[PDB]
């Protein structure tokens, strides 16, 4: 505790003394390019010549979203998009690489000009550890 | 995230023994026991005991660091005394008095009504 | 019984494909949510 | 009688106050470590959410699940999950409890530990049972709901120490006071006038006979006589945390003999 | 959020005694010391438990989903 640092008690902080939430809110939308040429949010695969992410693909569904309960984790892909270019090259959101946690809610409008707009929220349960500020 | 297995506090790890027992070079009949996954609990208690022995020269113990529990226990003893049985000898005073307390709590316990 | 997304104000279970309309049925209200998986979740309780 | 002597003063399902005389600090000590540390209770481990449509996180009610008592008392038949043989978990070794609740009342719906129902086979052991200590025999709330608000989850409840986490804590505070009188000059009474006048007297200077001023310093006087007072969370009960903190720091003094004697057979 | 079950300090179980303290406080007409007392939290560890505590879940429940 010496210097401006300090000693906590672990069976407190157990008990869920200076216990905190965290939440992260990640945001995507389906561009136009021109006319009819629009974004596509899907689960992205290996056709053609797509620089996809190196990311789990696998937690997104078929819309290109996770569901509301599966734990995501490191570059977890949690946005499939595809942007076409004259097939698809990928345009897929990851996690904050330096995150983890557990996916809270996803929410599915439509943006002012009649386009598909997304919001991912992410849940993480933070616990006082030994270089947390107080 | 860097923290530790909250259990590794009390259970070995692979060869990690109880007890890993070297004799003290700076001193005549004396040794260095490392108590590995305990802490004060055990070692001051252990240390009081062996301090009750008439044959005990010398006996402490240290935490070298809290990030891990692990105690060195340092008993140097009287010649033609082996410290393993001050130590061994040491253990089952502590034990002794322990069953005596025991029993004497579930004399007394039974004794209550409320 | 399908179940793919909900609505925010009237919470009416939804479920649309892709390219269905993102308005909600009874209310017109665009704002949908999405399901959470079937995939039962497990912590630790500490 | 042998050695070191208990004096209970009081005794009640929750507190137990008492005189531990001729023994050694350290011991004293030792015991009252054990006591909160490493005596090993049930609590729920592992919390798999089925569905939850609460204003409360998965894991915020996870945690609470954990802290809530649960029925220790023949612990000694169910083994810690680590040593058992089978794949996670089974019946030898944990105890399956099941949350279901739903805002049926349009009136707050309230989720309480008495809620909870034991779905593993208990075996004839008094273990897994939620304790309930309220007159209107509730238990600990876990949780409020609304309307279509609904709750559903499995717990595993586990063999643990507080060394692990406190929720395995059998034990509350535990009072721990020696020498009320000042007279083995443990202290030095910090003070602006007068150190005795300043510092309030405690309970135990009725149970020790003061100096009286023309007497001079016992530099002979060793500490014995420790006044304690235990408190169970309910887990096991009051009397066996005094007796099972004993027994907990028995078989480890014990444990160093057994590893002593499989060192002299090399 | 909603009264911790179990006081940070020592493991005292206050996470049932909630509801007989706002019993205590409203019916009986006590003061929020002799409540704390009756419902028998003796050290302040566990005072400040219940006493400084904040149920906001009440205001979080009265959002409509
Ligand atoms: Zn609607
Ligand atoms: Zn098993
Ligand atoms: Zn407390």
């Amino acid at each position: 505790n010496q210097e401006d640092s300090m000693i906590m008690n672990q069976s407190s902080i157990d008990r869920g003394l200076f216990r905190s939430l965290f939440f992260r809110s990640y945001m995507d939308q389906e561009k136009k390019y021109g006319m009819s040429i629009t974004e596509t949010f899907e689960k992205p695969q290996r056709t053609n010549t797509l620089r996809m992410k190196h990311g789990t693909y696998d937690k997104l569904d078929d819309d290109g979203l996770i569901a509301p309960g599966v734990r995501v984790s490191g570059e977890d892909v949690i946005i499939g998009k595809t942007t076409p270019i004259s097939s698809k090259r990928d345009a897929s959101t990851p996690l904050r690489s330096t995150e983890n946690g557990i996916v809270d809610q996803v929410l599915v409008t439509t943006n002012q000009d009649g386009l598909k707009f997304v919001k991912v929220r992410v849940r993480t349960t933070k616990i006082p550890q030994i270089g947390d500020k107080f | 995230m860097n923290a530790p297995d909250r259990f590794e506090l009390f259970l070995l790890g692979e060869g990690e023994s109880k007890l890993k027992i070297d004799p003290d070079t700076k001193a005549p009949n004396a040794v260095v026991i490392t108590f590995e996954k305990e802490d004060h609990t055990l070692g001051n208690l252990i240390r009081a005991e062996l301090l009750n022995d008439r044959k005990v020269l010398f006996a402490a113990y240290k935490v070298e660091h809290p990030f891990f529990a692990r105690f060195k226990l340092r008993i140097q003893t009287t010649e033609g005394y082996d410290p393993k049985d001050a130590l061994k000898n040491a253990c089952n005073s502590i034990i002794n008095k322990l069953g005596a307390l025991k029993t004497n709590f579930e004399t007394e316990w039974n004794l209550q009504t409320l | 019984a399908t179940l793919k997304y909900i609505c925010a104000e009237c919470s009416s279970k939804l479920s649309l494909s892709r390219t269905d309309a993102v308005r909600c049925k009874d209310c017109g209200h665009r704002i949908l949510l999405k399901a959470r998986t079937k995939r039962l979740v497990q912590f630790e309780a500490r | 009688e042998e050695g070191p002597q208990v004096k209970i003063r009081e005794a009640s399902k929750d507190n137990v106050d008492f005189i531990l005389s001729n023994v050694d600090l350290a011991m004293a000590n030792s015991l009252r470590r054990v006591m909160i540390a490493e005596i090993p209770t049930l609590a729920i481990d592992s919390v798999e959410v089925e569905t939850n449509t609460t204003v409360l996180a998965d894991e915020f009610i996870a945690h609470r699940l954990g802290l809530i008592p649960l029925q220790s008392m023949d612990i000694e038949q169910l083994e810690y999950s680590r040593d058992c043989f089978c794949e996670d978990h089974c019946d030898k070794c944990s105890v399956v409890l099941t949350l279901q609740a739903f805002g049926e009342s349009e009136s707050t719906t309230n989720v309480y530990s008495k809620d909870l129902v034991i779905v593993s086979n208990l075996m004839g052991r008094n273990i897994g049972h939620p304790i309930i200590q309220d007159k209107e025999g509730n238990g600990v709330l876990i949780c409020k709901l609304r309307k279509g608000q609904e709750l559903k989850l499995t717990c595993v409840a586990k063999k643990g120490i507080a060394k692990e986490h406190a929720k395995w804590g059998p034990a509350a505070a535990i009072e721990f006071e020696y020498d009320p009188w000042n007279k083995l000059k443990h202290t030095d009474y910090w003070y602006e006038q007068d150190s005795a006048k300043e510092w309030p007297q405690s309970k135990n200077c009725e149970y020790e006979d003061p100096p009286n001023e023309g007497d001079p310093f016992d530099y002979k006087a060793q500490a014995d006589t420790f006044y304690m007072n235990v408190e169970s969370v309910g887990s096991i009960p009051v009397d066996q945390v005094v007796v099972r903190g004993i027994d907990t720091l028995q078989k480890k003094v014990a444990s160093i003999l057994l590893a002593l004697t499989q060192m002299d057979q090399d | 959020m909603i009264v911790p079950v179990r006081c940070f300090s020592c493991g005292k179980v206050v996470g049932d005694k909630w509801e007989s303290y706002l019993n205590l406080l409203q019916e009986d007409e006590l003061d929020e010391g002799t409540a704390l007392s009756r419902l028998g939290l003796k050290r302040y560890c566990c005072r400040r438990m219940i006493l400084t505590h904040v149920d906001l879940i009440e205001k979080f429940l009265r959002y409509n989903p």
